[PDB]
RNA sequence: UUUUUUUUUUUUUUUUUU
RNA sequence: UUUUUUUUUUUUUUUUUUUUUUUUUUUUUUUUUUUU
RNA sequence: AAAAAAAAAAAAAAAAAAAAAAAAAAAAAAAAAAAA
């Protein structure tokens, strides 16, 4: 009944008797709400007031529980904290309260007469409270708190510690739980309305904070602050508490690194590479501490004061960077909450859209060359920001006017509009007069063009698309404001489409921009990592507040200017419905109307200024239609991250040039910029960097932006990831496990469990202790998605248990004689978590036969094949090489019960939501309407295609019409087609043909063996030989580049071994991705290279015209010629493991690496594969055992059977 | 062969002053063009709309090179039956593509001529005022050409050599069409019907031309009038064709009054004007609201007022009209009280012209400030001193736009446009692009244009004039021609198409 | 007197980020 | 020497579906249907 | 308009990474495995 006295709980290895019992009782815990109520809730723990123990760095904190007076006893609902104006058409201007206050649940009461305006506002403020509340990722709220105290009890193996007591004093209300999410009417139905409103959010909240207990982000002391800070938050409004001091407790890790005075750091190189360590001083310069007073007198007012303490304690006890570092951590999970945050439209509509005005005014460029309608073709600027913008981009004006000559622009508007999105909404004539089936499938952006195609070339549709609003849509997102964006229709976005192409253009011209290169690892930040560690530096992390609301048009009208000058140097014709002509044109000191030729693209961008209208339109349900005010960027738009990189990009530079022409030097090395957020590093004296860094700042005040500037010694901020001298500081509070922006349920429990290895393996390099993190893990898939339901026909529901419950328990309900088709609710086994197509999780030690445990698989485990591995390492492997055998041992494995997971695995029981899309979607349809898609850009490449694939058809084999590029995008729309007719069944389908094939497969069902799964069975043997360790090894001991990679950790010793990554130290490619897979990014299970493959084992007369029906270039062509040359040969082995980047964060990623770790007989080389595959096998295992190794090298045995599959 | 039919249509080329030569090898020509739009129009309607290879069409009716002959096949039924219907043409070379370069005759166009242009050269006739020239050769090959009568060259047509079968007829006499035709001869030709005036008026930097709506008989106007008479209907219906600054003023007389064609508004001006229409007349909208900008001296209050009175008395709802310096004239009196009066009416009734503007009075102090008090110390001045003077001025616009206060311009508005007697359609004017973040919420803004040279007419108000010419210089200066550019016929003609009820 | 390279198809779902 | 099943692989053929609400089902907009 | 009924349902743009591609049977053949 307890967990925390098994003999799982002391021992941490799954044998035989522990692995039935935990399986028992998380049975337990996942079927029934009883026992999780007495689980959560038993009379056992003894409720603890005062706790003492050590903070994250061993100095002794003492704390308190302390639960406020108004989440037990809330305050009755006041109307007054959501006002309205006296027209009633929206909120009050100045409101405060944007979020749910805190108040008592039963006293929310519409009473109103139905129809009236008090009476939408109290409806959906009950829409607000109960359905905007539950956020749950994977199952039932309850469920996930069960899974995060079931953690931490068979962690720490005992119940008395804080934050039972913050469960039993927050949530036991009762014999009943105080609310339940449902799934039929999607809300949370209260149970108790004395409960105060915010308390369903607090299970959320409780489940982040085991999670930083489990990531030992944060002990049991500081879980306790946490918890009081948090109920402190939701005194008033849990959410806009969280928003008013999210800076002010962040903002002082720079004065504790100031106080720590000198710190001993690692040296990075330019290529990526730990040089050394050195002792720098760490102190701030003297005009960075003139904002330690306003910063100390802002968290002395605005904070609370256990947390004020704690940020005092933090700033006064620290002695090393480390302690900075954990304390920051800590100060993180205490301040961050990890839900998404989220209300109604409404309320967020003002602080999130509404366009605002900062300290400058921005100006006109004296237009030149003028429209008849007096539309502004060719401008330039006097003097102002736009001058010091244009003094730079008017360099780059004419190598652009180059590049985008060479671009058809039709089937670069089709390979775009690739993206499926709604845009419009149909009218009923069109219903009519177009299928009822189209009007169905009709919200997607590709067939809204394919319908709307015989109107592209006329200019008249885009004078009609200003008829149209403009839609908003709301998005959620941790840690910050709702977001509000917009999203428009096909037009709209052809008036943006030229302004991004030409804009596009830049970022290989210059390479100030982080857009072209991302990579999920180290190479991402080799410049921030590079850049800290120089002398005389100064880091400037700038940040624009509010970056859609500060532009206006006349901010917009400097990017106008750059893409007008590169249009009118341009020269292409026939762009959308334009076409070059001749035009009447005014131009400044002409007094008459003069002639010019204007091209396509210039009268398009033209357009574009001319009429341009952002106002977004909301259709509530309270106040009828919300429109928004002019002035905001849209931010919808196809150029709207170009826009942002090229604005900002252009002040920086053009602010350069503008000291280099005032006699003042310019000490800018690199910036870096994705838009809203600027990487700058200066470089010099103190007193030119800081003149540099001033400048800058002013110039962004000239042109209107309200700027946040962050600037330290040894500090940086780009795309969510913080550097501090050499050393990556994770931010593990900001992604979180228990919480999804959108409601969807689980139709497939691979992608669940996918879901779950991503978010966990984003974890690894920013937790302090990834252990626990494996374990919670390990119990959220043991009892949160456990539960998989059934529906058998009433006939054969006794057949069926008395054929399943052999290898699983099925737990058997009541039958309903009087209605048919009854339901048997079952229980899927622990064993399918460990199993490829099926959790994927690793996997805790099991006893083998000898009572040898298996090794405890690490977090840099990979998945795959590999995972299928571990059927042969329960058996006893060295063994099975000992007798020359490769029998599986099925008594051990139906004893841990893992041929009933792949009997639930092979009989795809999980893999039937649905279980069919049918027929009769009419693809005449389909075809007529991409033969009228086929007709906009690049005429003649398709029509060929379609002659090849009939020419393959009619004299060899067909191919799919998948495969031919003529067939794509009749493909293409019956895809999004598929898509707008989906379902997910709450039960199953198990009527006869499913009850036959498990009749025919609930056998004796020995577990089959491939014959290629000789290559999974070899083992390694520990010599006593030590082996050498990189000499980067000693210089990341002082100050860890992770948090997890601290002196001894397992992160760092890995480091140690294989070493850090480089892309230069290559050996073995060709030989070593066909043996994981693809040749050249072609997979070898590509229908590609299928078809192509059985028709180059065919006579290859026709392997030209194949060429053809695919449209391949000529050095495609090559590849896929060397691709069959090159599998027709040895490619009979293939090992197929998949390794996430991001787990491999620092780590190397050419498995070359750890061949010097692993003595290998020389007798084994017997094919020109073997060094590969050998590597391969040495780099897995010394990834997979990284716990267990003491620094000793290894010799290998191999199994005479994988050299017979070898040779063949 | 052009774009539109002719033969089918000629209604609207008999607008354009071009007519048909009665019943050679023109005339098969354009019957041959008639067939082959009579074709096209079959094989485009037979799918969704979209020809089946644009490229193939094209080159088969322009240049004649290609003969589609068939001995699948069911996809090139289409193509063989238009390479009979060319083959048995015999033409040396194949039809021309012809396209006006007017915009009413661009909305006329059909679908498959739209998709034909893209893979052909057209021949693209240019415009002076939006008549085709007639000096090109397909117009005077296929149309008959006109003739100009004035007070000089009127005779009989025997004097010169005209025909009935070549020659069409324009006169701007200012005699009667039918005095003419009974008088002179005339009576077996035809003649051109045109419904609008083209008046050149003197102006100071040379003359002037303006292309009015009304009519010759309606626009009551002869040879030497002032351009204070009959100022009204030509601010509602006339438009200035050359390069701003134009020279117009209250001194111009004309010089010739000629008929010519009327205009026609622009599609996106009458899509805007109709979007907020559509606000106007739909009960999901509580607040309908457009928001109108000029610059300081366009006469727009003049014309606004009217347009309120059209839109109260075609829909019948009560339309609210907000001034341009409602907000200024608002502050010259309420800067000081705590908590002042949001009233609509008491907004309104503190809008007459008595009521100075508070940025009128910071203006002057900035003036002054330097030492200027004229006109002609004004424009003596650089480009740059008046940037900086210009400056100056925008660091005291800003500061009441910055944040929402109980004194600013935001909370002005919003009070005003949420109050309980306020109007629910409203019209306010503004200044700069920069105050439409102030101004109340939107989908619809205009940028007005009218028949007025706003430094010019500074410059003759009886009171001030250089304080007013400042702020007209730096309005000017802060707002760009970015929204769509709308002329007054055009909100008169959006008003009148618009169905009610 | 010979031997080695770094690469863009589509659909859906998830993850990081603007 | 013959036969029972798994898997490496070839050829042919069928080419294809059901309702059950365990659900404590939601709202307004529109085409049509029957009483008042 | 008072009432009853079938259906159409709402989630933009860019940069980067990982996974995925109907079922059942017959005819030819090897290994694993049971019987003789
Ligand atoms: N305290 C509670 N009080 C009342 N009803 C509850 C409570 N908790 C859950 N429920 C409701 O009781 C219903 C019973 O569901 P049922 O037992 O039939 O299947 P279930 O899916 O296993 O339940 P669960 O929602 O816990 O997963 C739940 O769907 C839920 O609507
Ligand atoms: O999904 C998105 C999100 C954001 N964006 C665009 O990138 C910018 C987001 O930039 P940031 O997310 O970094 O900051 P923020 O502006 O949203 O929050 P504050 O600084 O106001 O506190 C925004 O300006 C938006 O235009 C998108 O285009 N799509
Ligand atoms: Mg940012
Ligand atoms: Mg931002």
């Amino acid at each position: 009944t307890e967990l925390y006295n098994t003999i799982f709980s002391e021992t941490r290895k799954f044998t035989r008797e522990s692995f039935k019992e935990i399986e028992h009782l998380t049975a337990k815990l996942a079927n029934d709400r009883v026992a999780r109520h007495d689980f959560l809730f038993n009379n056992s723990i003894a409720l603890i007031s005062d706790y003492s123990g050590e903070d994250s760095n061993g100095n002794q904190l003492q704390a308190t529980v302390t639960i406020p007076n108004e989440i037990t006893n809330p305050k009755e609902y006041d109307p007054s904290d959501y006002p309205l104006a006296e027209d009633e058409s929206f909120f009050k201007q100045g409101h405060k309260y944007d979020y749910l206050v805190t108040f008592r649940a039963g006293s929310l009461t519409n009473t109103y007469e139905p129809k009236t305006k008090m009476y939408k506002l109290h409806a959906a403020l009950d829409k607000l409270m109960h359905v905007k509340q539950r956020k749950s990722r994977f199952a039932d709220l309850w469920r996930e708190l069960c899974a995060v105290i079931a953690s931490l009890d068979v962690w720490y193996q005992t119940t008395n510690y804080p934050l039972r007591t913050y469960v039993k004093l927050l949530f036991h209300k009762g014999d009943e739980f105080p609310f339940y999410e449902s799934p039929s009417q999607d809300k949370i139905i209260f149970n108790d309305k004395s409960v105060a409103s915010i308390l369903p959010t607090f299970v959320y909240t409780c489940c982040q904070v085991g999670t930083a207990i489990m990531s030992g982000i944060l002990t049991h002391v500081e879980s306790i602050v946490a918890m009081n800070h948090f109920l402190h938050c939701a005194k008033d409004s849990y959410i806009d508490e969280k928003l008013k001091i999210k800076g002010i407790g962040r903002s002082w890790y720079q004065e504790a690194l100031h106080n720590v005075g000198r710190a001993t750091v690692p040296v990075w190189s330019q290529f990526n590479e730990v040089i050394g360590h050195r002792t720098k001083t760490t102190s701030e310069p003297h005009f960075v501490s003139s904002t330690f007073i306003s910063l100390r007198a802002k968290r002395a007012e605005l904070l609370y004061p256990e947390f004020n303490e704690y940020i005092n304690r933090a700033l006064r006890l620290s002695k090393t960077q480390n302690d900075v570092a954990n304390y920051y951590a800590a100060c993180r999970a205490m301040t961050n909450d990890g839900t998404f945050l989220a209300t109604l439209t409404e309320l967020s509509l003002d602080a999130a859209v509404f366009p605002r005005i900062e300290q400058r005014l921005v100006t006109r460029p004296a237009v030149l060359m003028s429209n008849t309608r007096h539309e502004s073709l060719k401008q330039k600027y006097a003097n102002g920001v736009g001058s010091i913008a244009q003094s730079y981009l008017s360099s780059f004006t004419d190598e652009i006017a180059k590049r985008v000559n060479g671009i058809h622009h039709d089937e670069a508007w089709l390979n775009f509009l690739t993206t499926s999105s709604p845009g419009r909404k149909l009218t009923e004539i069109e219903k009519l007069e177009v299928g009822g089936d189209v009007a169905a499938w009709s919200n997607s952006r590709i067939v809204m063009q394919a319908v709307f195609a015989r109107e592209y070339r006329t200019p008249e549709r885009i004078f009609k698309s200003l008829k149209a609003p403009i839609k908003l849509v709301e998005r959620q997102q941790s840690d910050r404001r709702q977001r509000a964006i917009s999203g428009l229709d096909n037009d709209r976005l052809f008036l943006s489409f030229m302004p991004y192409t030409i804009g596009k253009q830049i970022y290989d011209l210059n390479d100030n921009a982080a857009q072209g290169k991302q990579a999920g690892n180290a190479f991402d930040i080799g410049e921030m990592l590079y850049w800290t560690s120089q002398r005389n530096v100064l880091l400037s992390s700038i940040d624009v507040a509010g970056m859609d609301a500060s532009v206006t048009t006349n901010t917009k009208d400097i990017y106008n200017t750059f893409v007008l000058d590169v249009a009118s140097k341009c020269t292409v014709p026939r762009f959308g419905p334009y076409y070059a002509k001749n035009m009447e044109v005014f131009e400044v000191g002409k007094r008459q109307s003069q002639v010019k030729y204007v091209n396509a693209a210039w009268q398009a961008c033209a357009l574009e200024a001319a009429n341009s209208q952002t106002s977004t339109s909301y259709e509530s349900e309270i106040f009828g239609q919300v429109k928004n005010a002019e002035g905001t960027y849209p931010s919808g738009r196809a150029d709207t991250s170009t826009h942002h990189t090229v604005l900002l990009q252009g002040l920086v530079r053009g602010n350069e040039l503008k000291r280099a022409s005032d006699g003042k030097n310019s000490c800018l090395t690199t910036i870096k910029i994705l838009g809203d957020d600027i990487m700058e590093i200066f470089q010099g004296n103190e007193n030119d960097t800081h003149d540099h860094a001033v400048s800058n700042a002013s110039i962004l005040n000239e042109s209107g932006f309200a700027t946040t500037a962050e600037l330290s010694q040894n500090s940086i901020v780009l795309l969510q990831q913080l550097v501090v001298n050499g050393t990556f500081w994770g931010f593990a509070d900001r992604i979180s496990l228990w919480t999804r922006e959108d409601t969807k349920d689980i139709g497939r429990l691979n992608l669940a469990m996918m879901e779950l290895n991503a978010l966990i393996d984003d974890l690894l390099f920013r937790v302090r202790r990834p252990e626990g993190l494996k374990m919670l893990g390990f119990f959220c898939g043991a009892i949160c998605l456990r539960r998989f339901t059934l529906s058998v026909d009433n006939k054969l529901y006794d057949s069926t248990y008395n054929n399943l419950s052999k290898y699983m328990t099925l737990v058997k309900y009541d039958k309903n004689p009087d209605f048919d088709s009854t339901l048997m609710s079952l229980i899927l086994p622990l064993a399918w978590l460990f199993m490829p197509r099926g959790g994927e999780y690793p996997a805790y030690p099991f006893e083998r036969r000898d009572g040898t445990f298996t090794e405890d698989e690490s977090m840099f485990t990979a998945r795959g094949a590999y995972k299928r591995r571990l059927l042969y390492d329960v058996s006893n492997i060295r063994e099975m090489i000992q007798q020359n055998s490769m029998v599986l041992d099925d008594d051990l494995l139906h004893e841990y019960g893992f041929t009933g997971a792949l009997l639930l695995i092979d009989l795809n029981i999980l893999d039937l939501i649905d279980e069919v899309k049918k027929e009769d979607i009419s693809p005449v349809k389909v075809n007529e309407l991409a033969t009228s898609l086929e007709q906009l850009g690049k005429l003649g490449e398709r029509e060929k295609s379609r002659r090849a694939a009939s020419d393959l058809k009619i004299r060899g084999h067909a191919l799919s019409n998948d495969i031919v590029y003529g067939y794509g995008l009749q493909e293409k729309i019956q895809k999004s087609a598929m898509a707008t007719k989906e379902t997910t069944v709450q039960s199953k389908r198990v009527s006869s043909r499913l009850h036959e094939v498990i009749v025919a497969k609930t056998r004796d069902y020995k577990i089959p063996t491939m014959p290629a799964d000789a290559l999974h069975l070899y083992e390694f043997e520990v010599e006593d030989v030590t082996v050498d360790l990189l000499p980067h090894a000693k210089h990341t001991s002082y100050s860890n580049l992770a948090y997890n990679m601290s002196f001894g950790s397992d992160g760092w010793f890995a480091f140690a071994l294989l070493g850090g990554l480089d892309r230069s130290a290559n050996l073995l490619r060709l030989d070593v991705a066909s043996i994981r897979g693809n040749y050249h990014k072609f997979s070898y299970d590509d229908p590609v290279f299928k078809q192509g493959y059985k028709i180059y084992k065919s006579d290859a007369t026709l392997l030209n015209d194949f060429f053809v029906a695919i449209s391949a270039g000529p050095k495609e062509q090559g590849i896929l010629l060397r691709a069959f040359a090159y599998y027709s040969l040895y490619g009979n082995v293939e090992y197929h493991y998949v390794l996430s980047p991001r787990q491999l964060f620092f780590l190397s990623d050419n498995p070359v690496s750890a061949e010097r770790l692993v003595r290998i007989p020389p007798s084994y080389y017997v094919s020109t594969q073997c060094r590969a595959l050998y590597n391969i096998f040495s780099y897995l295992h010394i990834l997979r055992s990284i716990t267990s190794n003491q620094g000793k090298r290894l010799g290998m045995v191999l199994h005479p059977g994988l050299i017979a599959y070898v040779r063949g | 062969m052009f774009a539109i039919d002719p033969l089918k249509h000629s209604k609207l080329y008999e607008e354009y002053g071009l007519y048909l030569r009665p019943h050679a090898p023109t005339i098969r020509s354009i019957k041959y063009a008639s067939l082959i739009h009579s074709m096209l129009a079959k094989h485009a309607a037979r799918h969704n709309g979209t020809l089946i290879n644009p490229r193939m069409y094209a080159d088969m009716i322009t240049l004649g090179n290609t003969k589609v002959t068939v001995t699948d096949i069911v996809t090139y039924k289409a193509l063989t039956e238009m390479s009979t219907l060319i083959e048995s043409f015999r033409l040396p070379s194949g039809l021309a593509l012809i396209i006006f370069d007017d915009e009413k005759y661009q909305s006329l166009i059909p679908n498959y001529i739209n998709q034909l242009i893209a893979y052909t050269q057209p021949h693209i006739i240019p415009t002076w005022q939006g008549i085709a020239d007639f000096s090109d050769t397909y117009l005077r090959s296929y149309f008959k050409r006109p003739f100009e009568l004035t007070a000089s060259n009127l005779a009989a047509p025997q004097k010169y050599n005209l025909s009935p079968m070549t020659r069409s007829i324009f006169n701007n006499t200012g005699r009667e069409d039918a005095v003419i035709r009974k008088l002179y001869g005339y009576g077996e030709y035809v003649f051109i019907r045109y419904e609008g005036c083209l008046i050149t008026w003197t102006g100071i930097y040379g003359e002037v031309t303006m292309m009015v709506n009304l009519s010759k008989r309606d626009l009551g106007l002869d040879v030497g009038d002032d351009y204070l008479k009959e100022y009204k209907k030509l601010l509602f219906y006339g438009v200035i064709t050359d390069a701003i600054p134009s020279g117009i003023s209250a001194r111009s007389t004309i010089m010739k009054i000629s008929p010519h064609k009327m205009m026609n508004p622009s599609g996106g001006a009458l899509a805007v004007l109709s979007k907020f229409l559509e606000a106007v007349v739909s009960t999901n909208v509580i607040n309908a609201t457009l928001v109108v900008y000029a610059e300081k001296g366009a006469g727009k209050t003049s014309f606004l007022s009217t347009y309120a009175e059209q839109l109260s008395l075609a829909s019948g709802q009560v339309v609210g009209h907000l001034s341009s310096d409602a907000y200024g004239r608002w502050l010259a009196k309420n800067k000081d009280v705590e908590e002042p009066s949001f009233a609509y009416d008491y907004v309104l009734s503190l809008d007459t012209d008595d009521n100075e503007s508070y940025y009128e009075q910071k203006a002057s102090e900035l003036l002054i400030s330097h030492g200027i008090s004229e006109v002609a110390q004004y424009e003596l001045l650089s480009v740059r001193k008046k940037i900086k003077m210009m400056d100056e001025m925008n660091e005291v616009l800003i500061a009441q736009l910055e944040n929402a206060d109980t004194h600013s311009e935001r909370n002005f508005y919003y009070m005003v446009s949420t109050g309980k007697t306020t109007p629910r359609t409203l019209i306010v004017e503004g200044h700069f692009n920069a105050q439409d973040a102030t101004i109340a919420r939107t989908d619809t803004t205009v940028l007005l244009r009218t028949i007025n040279d706003t430094t010019q007419a500074m410059r003759d108000r009886q009171r001030g004039g250089v304080v007013q010419l400042f702020l007209r210089d730096t309005y000017y200066r802060l707002l760009p021609a970015l929204h769509t550019t709308v002329y007054p016929f055009e909100m008169l003609e959006s008003i009148r198409r618009w169905k009610w009820v």
